[PDB]
Order: C-alpha cells, then sequence, then structure tokens
C-alpha cells in the first residue's frame, strides 16, 4: 500500500503480536516492500522516535541500513556530509537507548563509510574516534564507539563488491586499522577501563583480526589479550582473540612475532596447572587451544629457526601436558583431544628435514614420542567398571571416537619410532603379565591393535613374541575379549606369511566362538584368518569345521553372523582336496537339509518364512566364498538340494522374500561354478521361468544375463537359456505396459540383459517368438526415466543394437521403421530433458547412428530440427544447422561427438 | 564438484579437532558402508553461560550439499526447539546460513556453530519461523524466559 509511519507501524504490530502465521507472513512481505521503498528514507527516521517501542524502532534503523547499503544511488554527493551527521547524532542518541537499535544504526553508518572510501572519506576512523571523545557518559560513548568500530569490518566482509572496487576499499581499510588498534591498546592499558569495555575491546580486536592485518601490528594487543586471560570475565574473549590472531592465513608471513609469542604461551603453564588442580575444565581447554594453535599451525616454521629450538621444545612439552592431563576423557576433561593432530604434524615435519636437521631433531624428539606413547595408552584406558556405569550414552560415544583418534596417532607414532615401538610394547605387556585391571591390559593390547595393520613385515621378529603373550592374558571383561579378537584379526595378513603362529592364535578364536556376547568380533576374526590363511589352514580345517558346526547348532550367533561364519567356511574349504570338501559339505548341510524338509512340508507361516530364508541364506553365503576353480562337490550338492528347493517353491513361489533367497543361491553358485555349472542349466532355467512369471524381479534378469554371458559360446548347453530369455522378455514387456515407470530396477536389468544378448548372441533377435518392435519401444521410453542407472542401461542397449544393423534383419527393420522415434528422444534429452551427467551416454547413441545408420541419421536429423523451438526454444536456426552439419560429418572420433553434444546441450539450457 | 566439497570438509574436520569452543561437539556420521560421511555431521551446542539457556546441551544436525562450500549447509535441531528463529521442522533461520544473504564460502564450522549459539540467546526479530515463540518473545518476555529455562533443564546432561 502506502508506506507511512502509521501504516508501517501497524504492520509491525501485526507481525510482532498477531499470533497467526498467515498474517505475520503477510506483514513480513508488506514490510519487505516498505523497507526498500523511497518512503523508507522518510519513515525510518520517524520510527526512531521515543514513543515507538524498541522493536518497532529497530525496523526504522534496519530500513535505514538497507537504503544506504542498497540504494546508495538515491543520495546526492552534496548530502553525504549531512547524512553522515544525522547518523552520528542518532548513534549518540541511542548510546543511552536500546542496544539493538544502536548496533543497527552503527551498521548503517559503517555501510556509508565504506561506500565513501577511499576518497569520499579520508579518515573514517579518525573522525569517528574524535567525535566520541568530545552528552553521554564516558562508558556509553566508549561502548558505542567500539560497537561502530567492531561492525565496520563485519560489514566489509559482507559487502558484495567488485574486485577493483573491493581492493580499493580493503586497502584504505588496512590504513584505517592504524587508528583503531592504538585506541584499543589505550583502553586496555588504562586501569580505569571497566570490565564491559575490556570485553568489547577484545571483541573489536577479533573483528579486525579477520581482516588479516599483519601479525606484527597485533603484538601489542596480543600481549594485552594474554594478560587478560587472568581475569575470569575476560577469558572467553581473549582466548578467541588470541587463537584467531594466531590462526590467520598470513600470520605465517611474520615468523618473528610467532617466536615472541611462545614465551607468552609458556607463561600460561602455571594457570593451566592450577585449572587442572581445581578441575576447571573450561579453562585448561582454552589455554590448550592457544598452545595448540601456535605449535600446530607453525610447527615447521618454528622448527626451521633452530636457534630457538629450546623454546619450541618447552611448548611441545606443554602440549604433552594437555595430552596427558589427569582424568578420563571426556568426563574429567575435554582437552587431550585438541592435541592429537599436533603429534601428527610434529612427526611429519621432522621426517621432512634432511641430513643434520632430521638427525639432530630426531635425537631430540624420539624420547618425547616414547613418552607420548606412554601417555596415550593411559588415556586410551577405560575408567573403573563402577565409574563407567555413570557415563551417559553420549559420553561413551565421545570416548570411542576419542580412542579411534588415538589409534591414528599411534599409527603415526609407529612411523616415527619404528620397530623399537613394538619392542617397547612387548616389554610393557610382558611386565604386566608376569610382574592387573583388565582396563590396563586392554589398553596395552589396544596399542598393538592400532598399530597391527600398519606394521611392515620386515621388522616383525618382535611380533611373534607379542603373539605369544596374548594366550597368557586373563580375559575377564567383554571389552578385553573383543580387543584380543580384533588384534588377532588385524594380524590376519601377517599370519598368512608366518603360518607357525596360527596354532597360537586359533584356539583363542575358536573358543570365543561359543560365547554369544563375543559373536561379532570372533566371527569377523575367523573370517579374516580364513580368507588370509586358507592355504596354510588346510590341516586345521577339520577342527574349525567342527567348532563351527557345534556353535551353529547351539544358536550362539545371530543370523547376520551365521552368514559370515558360512563365508568363512567357504574360504576354508576351497583349500582342501575335493574328497575333503565333500565330506565336510555334507557335514554342514545334512543337518539343515533335514530342517528345511520339515519346513518344506510345513504350512507357510511368518516364523516359517524367517526360518526357510535363513537356511537358504547359509547356502548362498557358503557358495559365495567357496570357489574351487580359483567331482564338482557344489554341483552334486546342488542337484541333491534342487529336489528340496523345488519343494519350497511350490508353497512360496509367491513370496518376494523367499523367491529371491532362492535366486541368490543360484546367483552365487553360478559365479563360483561358472562353466562347470552346465549340468544345472536345464533345471535352473525351468525353475527361473516359473519364478519370474509368478513374481518378476531384477535379480532373475541379472542371473539370466549371467547365464547368457557364460554359455553364449557353447551351443550344446545354450538351448535351455534361449527359452528362458524369450519367456523373461515376454513377461517383462507385458509388465512394462501396465505401469512402465513402476519398476526402474527391472527396466534397468532388462536393458542390461538385452544388450548382453546383442553383444554375445545376436541371432537371438531372430527368434520368431521375440517382439523386437516392443523391445525397441521399451528402450526408447526408458531413456526418459528419472533414474540415471535406468537410462545408462537403455543407452547401452542402443549402443549394442545399432552395430547389428545389416547383420540381423530384424534389427535393421526396427531401426529403419522406428528409428526417428529414438533420435527424437535423444535430441529431447540433449535439449535439456536429461541430466547433464548422461550427455556422454546419449552422444554414444549418436556416434553409433553416424557410423552405422548414416544415410538414415542424415535424413532424420534434418526433419527433426526443422521445427522451431525444438529441441530447445533458445536455439537459433543457425545454431541448429551448425550442430547438424557437425554431426553429419562422415568421419569423426567418438571423442569429438561427445564434445559436440557438450557444447550443444549447454546452449539449449543456457 | 562433490570432490571439492569433500576435501574442504576434511579440512574443516581437522581444524575443528584442534580448535573448538569448550562444550561444543561436531562429528561426521558413518555411512552404512562404515565409511566416514562428511556430508552429515552430528553436533551439540551448549547454552551460553549467564543466560537462561545455560546448562542445556542442544543437539543439531548439519547437512552439506555437493556445492559446499559455495552454498551454506542446512542446520537443523533434533528435536526442534522452542525459539523464534527455529522452524518447527528444526531448521535454523540464520542470515549466514543463507546463500543469498551472508554465507561466504570462507565461513568455518566453528563460526556457524558459534553463530547459532549466539542466536539462541538473542532471537533475530527480522524473521519469524515459529509463530508462538516469536510472538511470546515480543509480547511477553517473562513467559518467554520461563519456558526457555524449562527447555534448558529439559536438555540438561544425564
Amino acid at each position: 500500500l502506502d508506506f507511512t509511519v502509521e501504516n508501517v507501524e501497524k504492520a509491525l504490530h501485526q507481525l510482532y503480536y498477531d499470533p497467526n502465521i498467515e498474517n505475520k507472513n503477510l506483514a513480513q512481505k508488506w514490510l519487505m516492500q516498505a523497507q526498500v521503498s523511497p518512503q523508507a528514507w522518510h519513515f525510518s527516521w520517524q520510527l526512531l522516535q521515543p514513543d515507538k517501542v524498541p522493536e518497532i524502532q529497530y525496523f526504522g534503523a534496519s530500513a535505514l541500513h538497507i537504503k544506504i547499503s542498497r540504494y546508495w544511488s538515491d543520495i546526492p554527493t552534496d548530502q553525504y556530509e549531512s547524512l553522515k551527521a544525522q547518523l552520528f547524532t542518532q548513534i549518540t542518541r541511542f548510546a543511552s537507548g536500546s542496544k539493538i537499535v544502536l548496533t543497527r544504526l552503527c551498521v548503517a553508518l559503517a555501510s556509508l563509510a565504506l561506500s565513501m572510501m577511499p576518497d569520499a572519506w579520508p579518515c573514517a576512523v579518525a573522525d569517528m574516534v574524535r567525535l566520541f571523545q568530545a552528552p553521554v557518559d564516558g562508558q556509553g560513548r566508549c561502548l558505542a564507539l567500539l560497537e561502530l568500530l567492531t561492525v565496520l569490518p563485519e560489514e566489509f566482509q559482507t559487502s558484495r563488491l567488485p574486485q577493483y572496487r573491493k581492493g580499493l576499499v580493503r586497502t584504505s581499510l588496512a590504513v584505517e586499522c592504524g587508528a583503531v588498534f592504538p585506541l584499543l591498546e589505550q583502553l586496555l592499558q588504562q586501569p580505569s577501563s571497566p570490565s564491559c569495555v575490556r570485553q568489547k575491546v577484545l571483541k573489536c580486536f577479533s573483528s579486525w583480526v579477520q581482516l588479516e592485518v599483519p601479525l606484527q601490528d597485533c603484538e601489542a594487543l596480543i600481549q594485552a589479550a594474554f594478560a587478560a586471560l587472568q581475569d575470569s570475565e575476560l577469558f572467553d574473549s581473549s582466548v578467541e582473540a588470541i587463537v584467531n590472531a594466531i590462526s590467520q592465513p598470513d600470520a605465517q608471513r611474520y615468523v618473528n612475532t610467532l617466536l615472541k609469542l611462545i614465551p607468552l604461551v609458556l607463561g600460561l603453564q602455571e594457570q593451566l596447572r592450577q585449572a587442572v588442580q581445581n578441575g576447571d575444565m573450561e579453562t585448561s581447554h582454552g589455554i590448550c587451544r592457544i598452545a595448540v594453535a601456535l605449535g600446530e599451525n607453525h610447527s615447521r616454521a618454528l622448527l626451521d629457526q633452530v636457534e630457538h629450538w629450546q623454546s619450541f621444545l618447552a611448548l611441545v612439552n606443554m602440549i604433552m601436558f594437555c595430552t596427558g592431563i589427569p582424568g578420563h576423557y571426556p568426563v574429567n576433561e575435554t582437552t587431550s583431544s585438541l592435541t592429537l593432530t599436533f603429534w601428527y604434524t610434529l612427526q611429519d615435519d621432522i621426517l621432512s628435514f634432511e641430513a643434520e636437521k632430521q638427525a639432530v631433531y630426531q635425537q631430540v624428539y624420539r624420547p618425547v614420542y616414547f613418552q607420548l606413547v606412554d601417555v596415550l595408552l593411559h588415556k586410551a584406558q577405560f575408567p573403573s567398571d563402577e565409574e563407567y556405569g555413570f557415563w551417559s550414552s553420549d559420553e561413551k560415544e565421545q570416548f570411542r571416537i576419542y580412542r579411534v583418534d588415538i589409534s591414528d596417532t599411534l599409527m603415526y607414532v609407529y612411523e616415527m619410532l619404528g620397530a623399537e615401538l613394538l619392542s617397547n610394547l612387548y616389554d610393557k605387556l610382558g611386565r604386566l603379565l608376569t610382574s592387573y585391571s583388565w582396563q590396563h591390559t586392554e589398553a596395552l593390547l589396544y596399542g598393538f591393535q592400532s598399530i597391527a595393520e600398519t606394521i611392515d613385515v620386515n621388522y616383525s621378529d618382535v611380533v611373534p613374541g607379542l603373539i605369544g603373550l596374548i594366550p597368557r592374558i586373563s580375559i575377564s571383561n567383554v571389552q578385553l575379549a573383543d580387543t584380543v579378537m580384533f588384534t588377532i584379526g588385524a594380524l590376519s595378513e601377517w599370519l598368512a606369511d608366518h603360518p607357525v603362529m596360527i596354532n597360537s592364535v586359533l584356539p583363542l578364536v575358536l573358543h570365543a566362538l561359543g560365547n554369544p556376547e563375543l559373536s561379532v568380533s570372533s566371527v569377523s576374526t575367523l573370517k579374516k584368518i580364513c580368507r588370509e590363511c586358507k592355504y596354510d589352514l588346510p590341516p586345521y580345517a577339520a577342527n574349525i569345521v567342527a567348532v563351527s558346526q557345534d556353535v551353529l547348532m547351539k544358536q550362539i550367533h545371530k543370523t547376520s553372523q551365521c552368514m559370515w561364519l558360512m563365508q568363512a567356511l567357504g574360504f576354508l574349504l576351497s583349500a582342501l582336496q575335493v574328497e575333503e570338501i565333500l565330506k565336510n559339505l555334507h557335514s554342514l548341510i545334512s543337518p539343515y537339509i533335514q530342517q528345511l524338509e520339515k519346513l518344506a512340508e510345513e504350512i507357510p507361516n511368518p516364523s516359517n518364512k524367517l526360518a526357510i530364508v535363513h537356511i537358504l541364506g547359509l547356502l548362498s553365503n557358503l557358495f559365495t566364498t567357496l570357489d574351487i576353480s580359483h567331482p564338482n562337490p557344489v554341483v552334486v550338492v546342488l542337484q541333491q538340494v534342487f529336489q528340496l528347493i523345488q519343494k519350497v517353491l511350490s508353497k512360496w513361489l509367491n513370496d518376494a522374500q523367499v523367491v529371491e533367497a532362492v535366486c541368490a543361491i543360484f546367483e552365487k553358485s553360478v559365479k563360483t561354478l561358472l562353466d562347470d555349472f552346465a549340468p544345472m542349466v536345464p533345471q535352473l532355467c525351468e525353475m527361473l521361468g516359473r519364478m519370474y512369471s509368478t513374481i518378476p524381479q531384477a535379480s532373475a534378469l541379472d542371473l539370466t544375463r549371467q547365464l547368457v554371458h557364460i554359455f553364449a559360446h557353447e551351443p550344446a548347453h545354450f538351448p535351455p537359456i534361449e527359452a528362458l530369455f524369450l519367456l523373461v522378455t515376454s513377461v517383462t514387456l507385458t509388465l512394462f505396459q501396465q505401469g512402465p515407470r513402476d519398476h526402474p530396477d527391472i527396466v534397468d536389468s532388462f536393458m542390461q540383459l538385452l544388450a548382453q544378448a546383442l553383444k554375445r548372441k545376436p541371432d537371438l533377435f531372430l527368434c520368431e517368438r521375440l517382439d523386437v518392435k516392443a523391445v525397441f519401444q521399451c528402450a526408447v521410453l526408458a531413456l526418459k526415466f528419472p533414474e540415471a542407472p535406468t537410462v545408462k542401461a537403455s543407452c547401452g542397449f542402443f549402443t549394442e543394437l545399432l552395430p547389428r544393423c545389416g547383420e540381423v534383419e530384424s534389427v535393421g527393420k526396427v531401426v529403419q521403421e522406428d528409428g526417428r522415434m529414438l533420435l527424437i528422444a535423444v535430441l529431447e534429452a540433449i535439449g535439456g530433458q536429461a541430466s547433464r551427467s548422461l550427455m556422454d551416454c546419449f552422444a554414444d547413441i549418436l556416434f553409433a547412428l553416424n557410423k552405422h545408420c548414416f544415410s538414415l541419421l542424415s535424413m532424420w536429423i534434418k526433419e527433426a530440427l526443422q521445427p522451431p523451438g525444438f529441441p530447445s526454444a533458445r536455439l537459433s536456426p543457425e545454431q541448429k544447422d551448425t550442430f547438424s552439419q557437425q554431426i553429419l560429418r562422415e568421419r569423426v572420433n567418438k571423442r569429438r561427438v561427445k564434445e559436440m553434444v557438450k557444447e550443444f546441450t549447454l546452449l539449449c539450457r543456457g | 564438484m562433490s570432490g571439492i566439497a569433500l576435501s574442504r570438509l576434511a579440512q574443516e574436520r581437522k581444524a575443528w579437532r584442534k580448535d573448538h569452543p569448550f562444550g561444543f561437539v561436531a562429528v561426521p556420521t558413518k555411512n552404512p558402508d562404515g565409511t566416514m560421511n562428511l556430508m552429515n555431521w552430528e553436533c551439540a551446542i551448549p547454552g551460553k553461560k549467564g543466560t537462561p539457556w545455560e546448562g542445556g546441551l542442544f543437539k543439531l544436525r548439519m547437512l552439506f550439499k555437493d556445492d559446499y562450500p559455495s552454498s551454506p549447509p542446512k542446520c537443523k535441531f533434533e528435536p526442534p526447539l522452542f525459539h523464534p528463529n527455529v522452524y518447527p521442522s528444526g531448521t535454523v533461520c540464520l542470515s549466514i546460513l543463507e546463500e543469498d544473504k551472508d554465507w561466504r564460502p570462507a565461513i568455518t564450522i566453528k563460526q556457524i556453530l558459534l553463530g547459532i549459539q549466539e542466536l539462541l540467546n538473542e532471537p533475530n526479530i527480522q524473521d519469524p519461523a515459529q509463530a508462538e515463540a516469536y510472538t511470546i518473545y515480543c509480547q511477553n518476555r517473562v513467559e518467554y524466559e520461563k519456558r526457555v529455562r524449562a527447555q534448558a533443564k529439559k536438555f540438561a546432561p544425564s
């Protein structure tokens, strides 16, 4: 409407106090129009009146900021000074008024100041400072002068300006900082300055610190900030000021200052120790951040200046103090976590040095790192069982993440200390075992666990020694139990090269397998060892298979771990003589083939389904890892089980969950057996066709594709697959017609299968039962599906389809008859209907048409581009002719076609 | 692209680990793969000492888009909080978290969180995201503070 103080003020009331959202949004949108209007230059000053409540006053102040910041071109140059004055007056007015309106008017003045420099206002800072020293009490004027100086930099940071413009402003701004700092230093060194003024001063200092002013100009203020760390009220602000000042990107430009800061950091040691003594965590946390900020960010630069090495070394020890601060993380302290990245940096820097620097610094820090190892293991240690109970879920999680971080730290400490770290561990563990809380023992093992995978195999003579100590530990806790298992799993690869030690670690793993509370850890470790040492585990295969069978019979493991255990056994058996595989396969499956049978003759139930599925799962998981090739026990087992399998299909041919578990058993079998699976083809195809008809699933198409690929060359076995191929297509096509976009996954797989057929068994498209026209129709519609996977697959089908032009009659007829349809879909995609991500894919279809269907392509493109606004409204007739001329080139590298499509698709979109 | 973002988030993680405000927590989540996810962080902001928010620990999720750090990340409190600038969905309405307002690609994770913690004690009245809380804050401050103190107690650590 019309923007008057009366109307704008009524809208503020509605937004502020009308409880109804609808209205508010209305009031907000109306106010958004009013704030940018020309009337704002008139009603904003009116909303600042004493009668308007603070909130309403704020809108006026805020609107003034918008007009200057936004519509600076509404002011004439002669009015700059007058406008200037009006705002200084208003700021003095509100130095004793509402705090929110003060800040808001300060931002407005700062916007005008910046717009002014460099020339329109030579000394913005000098003028501001001089005017406030001149109605108000000293404290109110000082806080107001600081508010203004603090917001100035913050507005620059948000000022959206031109590289050219911005540089000039930044430049003048760096000069203006010469007047700001002096003032700030004054206020801090004046004992008459009140705590509130000190806080704003530090805050002001941090604001200019973000402007990246030279670290040297900060020495005076940084030193004052350090001193303020003594005052409880000022702690927060100065910690933030110091850290930001030291963390500046170019602070590294002034290495000298940094050296001068080290002592200021070391001076805090007393305060830090006291905070630890009193238990004040907030404080140790802050001092640690400061110390870490200096040493972490300038470690190498400080190490380069060798003459000061002693100063740096003290700093390193201070950090070591925080890394090892007394108490448990993070219940008693949260400081140690701040220092972990540091130990990575320090070590990395020393290794970087060469010759004398590396060698001499190594003599200096090798002992420091051994001390750290001692400190890290104490911190990775769990609190007493009682104390742990009081920990919240969150506190426990923070300590788990904390231990993971220590593992990475230990992994690097390893690279710094080498094999002497391993010997150090052996002595600590050995000592504790013979010279006893699980916590203390578990931590030492954890140390070994975190370093176990990284260990070279070259300095591993110490490793055997350690493996020996494990079997001597008293496993009194579940936590220690897992650590022991994980450590053994971590050494899985090392054991594959040192088979004698298997004997020592295996008994422990096989024993843990019977305790459900240790199910996840024991089964994962058994799987790892079984995968790594299968060739050296043939002798023990007998014992392993026995303990696994027993454990299964006792329901000791949850389904997911039952499957891992089966995979584990797959590996194990793949390494035994065929005769042995057979004796064990029966031992494993006989006891379940029985349960399956009782279950097959049972009437389908919810509980009946979970059981039938779990048993099938065991089999498919067993056959995934059991590849004898890289007799046929699996084949015999298949033939024998197939009889029962069919039984299950009869009552569950309609279960989605079951029909796929069965599919999986054949998927994993075919991937393991491959060509040797030939016997089963005939039976499998018959079973798959029925499965697919009843309940179609991508998985079935995928297995069909696996079959086609595998038996495409041998015509003896292929006949059954051909039958399956046709059936599956018939069913998929008809299901596609009902709701084409309802099964992205099936369409995807279907396209992949079809392409596979075209690639390995082309003639298959000659089958009279095949509907080539419908297939081509399905592929063309699929290109317009939302899903990338489904589209890529469709493109892939056409990529293979076209080269078969003139090779197979059927494919030639369809491309000639409906190919225009394909091309149009392709141009629609390039025009913009397809993700830019798929452009390369569509370009492939064009290349294929250029090489194989040129005469048709040439004709189709001219017809398809004649219409204006297609493929895009943005395309000029000239542009269309440029593209078609480029695509109709008879000679072109596929690498170029993608380029043409890239360039073109950009024009269509903008 | 996505890689550019992921690398910058790895950096933010390293900086947050070495330098972050006492009481705060920012941690990436783990994918189903078990792999670490830098696009989704689980954070918790403590109430400023000396305010009605003191004592409470307010959890929030930080989600990143593949255009980070060009576009600010979406921050959302879980569960939603009683507050003027917090949408009922939990999303925080803050100018630096708006790509077209103040978000600068340079803003760090420490800055975002500190900015949100400041916004807790001081509601920006320029934009209402919750009708009641935003109204009660303007209309009756005594009731506002009463509820906020109850909330702070509700999210006290246990």
